[PDB]
RNA sequence: GUGGGAGAGGGUGGUGGAAUUCCCGGAGUAGCGGUGAAAUGCGCAGAUACCGGGAGGAACGCCGAUGGCGAAGGCAGCCACCUGGUCCACCCGUGACGCUGAGGCGCGAAAGCGUGGGGAGCAAACCGGAUUAGAUACCCGGGUAGUCCACGCCCUAAACGAUGCGCGCUAGGUCUCUGGGUCUCCUGGGGGCCGAAGCUAACGCGUUAAGCGCGCCGCCUGGGGAGUACGGCCGCAAGGC
């Protein structure tokens, strides 16, 4: 599982500033985190379809905020993706 | 009527999750391995449900039975 | 021709015939009776009477082996199980204890049509 | 790592030696998987509700270890290897949920 | 985001006890089994009933609800690991980042198809028993596929609340599951029944709306002929759309 530490780090890591626990980029990060872990969990248990829905959802939720990130500020988008290695 | 008494009422405080207090769980069993129904246990929706697993756990650890022959009939 | 005195008597009820078996204080049957052992040829074997007889009969043969005490065991439900018990009670052997051990699956084999349609 | 409770039940006809022999293997094999003991309780002989492995009694070993979860499913395999060890059951330590209090 | 919680939500490995069948040994007879009656069958190579031992598959009583969870199909022995959804509290962070959703992609009960494995019980087909005017049934005894596992395919259904998703508004009473509080009661989410206004062809619906409204998709436009024909697409096939 994801551990507070493992988590908070990711936060602090992206947080647009001190105390920020919500900035899109944060959000996006954390997601991506879960996503990946999930994905991982799906590289096996390939028959755990249910979880994958969740995944699918996350993937979606993620790609939403992003599309919003651009619209509002293109830079913070490029900057973010690149830093998360999203796309592919 | 099932108005004999509730195993709970005629008992002290006990951790429902301690799958070893065989001197207590024992109470929650019928004159057979069987698990007394809420009407008896006296427990609650959440309780009875826990006391449920525990009596299963202990069963495995050869502590509590799964069934006891009936005496009379 | 063995002398047993104390022993166990199994009672096996059914909707098609009741059958008794008397064993040594450890499961090894001494004498055994059913409804068929008696006269009755079919449906009849069910009845508490058919059962009763079936009981006394086996209580009888048992005596000859000195049988005196018996612990009652009963498996199943059916046409006159009770009569059998009451039969053995007054049959003459002293009734130590009556006890039911009827088999009940904690859900194993799919019963056959004839018995399905429940849950 | 998570806090657990290793329940072990083995043959009740083991002479003083044999017993402490198994006990060792346990105490040992445990270490192998990170098993850091926090305490134990020895109840030993207790009549079983039912006969386990023909024998109507069992010796009881209860450990409240603390180890790497990704290896808990193994810690048991090993314990289960003991021909005297007739029962193994590890549980996650859960605060006691009281009742009738 | 922080902190609490409940659950048969999913996946993998593991593992307990009951019962059935089979095998072995012990002991023991003459029947057992089955039905409305019966017969087919099983038994003196000794069945049944009984004790002990062993093997194997399937399922997992009681708890279990009038309950819970899931988007649906669906999910309950116990244990652990891996994982989805969710509610409540704090009101902390972002700042409208939202709803719907043609086609697509994914999931999708039962049966059924391919290869392999498995095979206790059940049991289409089929084999006998009986019933009857007959009985290619209903009842009885067997019995193959199959039903269980793996990978793959099929993808339909009274796949039903027969009631698309999302948001706001409109008396309450009571039962219940679950979270928070100053916890004989207030407060949040869920499941039921009764029921205001209102709706309804009526039955019924009724803050779990079939009410008052907004957005967005799906679908209907007489019965039979037909879910047929033609065509296209899919499918190993059965077939499906
Ligand atoms: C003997 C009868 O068996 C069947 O009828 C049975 C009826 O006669 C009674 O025994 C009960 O109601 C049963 O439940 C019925 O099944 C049915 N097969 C008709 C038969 N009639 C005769 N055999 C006759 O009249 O002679």
């Amino acid at each position: 599982p994801i551990t507070k530490e493992e988590k908070q780090k990711v936060i602090q890591e992206f947080a647009r500033f001190p105390g920020d626990t919500g900035s899109t980029e944060v959000q996006v990060a954390l997601l991506t985190l879960r996503i990946n872990r999930l994905s991982e969990h799906l590289k096996v248990h390939k028959k755990d379809h249910h979880s994958h829905r969740g995944l699918l959802m996350m993937v979606g939720q993620r790609r939403r905020l992003l599309r919003y990130l651009q619209r509002e500020d293109p830079e913070r988008y490029r900057a973010l993706i690149e830093k998360l290695g999203i796309r592919g | 009527p099932s108005r004999k008494a509730k195993v709970k009422a005629t008992l002290g405080e006990f951790d429902l999750r301690d799958y070893r207090n065989v001197e207590v769980l024992k109470r929650f069993l019928s004159e057979t391995g069987k698990i007394l129904p809420r009407r008896r246990t006296g427990l609650s929706g959440k309780e009875q449900r826990i006391l449920a697993k525990t009596i299963k756990r202990a069963r495995i650890l050869g502590l509590l039975p799964f069934t006891e022959k009936l005496v009379r009939k | 021709k063995r002398q047993v005195a104390s022993g166990r008597a199994y009672i096996h009820a059914s909707y098609n015939n009741t059958i008794v078996t008397i064993t040594d204080p450890d499961g090894n049957p001494i004498t055994w009776s059913s409804g068929g052992v008696i006269g009755y040829k079919g449906s009849r074997k069910g009845t508490p009477y058919a059962a009763q007889l079936a009981a006394l009969d086996a209580a009888k043969k048992a005596m000859a082996y000195g049988m005196q005490s018996v612990d009652v065991i009963v498996r199943g439900t059916g046409a006159g199980r009770e009569q059998a018990i009451r039969a053995l009670q007054a049959s003459g052997l002293q009734v130590k204890s009556i006890v039911d051990d009827t088999p009940v699956p904690h859900n194993g084999c799919r019963p056959k049509k004839k018995f399905r349609k429940a849950s | 790592m998570r806090r657990y409770e290793v329940n072990i039940v083995l043959n009740p006809n083991l002479d003083q030696s044999q017993l402490a022999l198994e006990k060792e293997i346990i105490q040992r094999a445990l270490e192998n998987y990170g098993a850091r003991v926090e305490k134990v309780e020895e109840l030993g002989l207790r009549r079983l509700a039912y006969p386990i492995a023909k024998d109507p009694q069992g010796y009881f070993l209860w450990y409240q270890v603390e180890m790497p979860e990704d290896r808990v499913n193994d810690l048991a395999r090993e314990l289960r290897i003991r021909d005297n060890v007739r029962r193994v059951m590890v549980v996650k330590s859960q605060e006691p949920f009281l009742a009738n209090a």
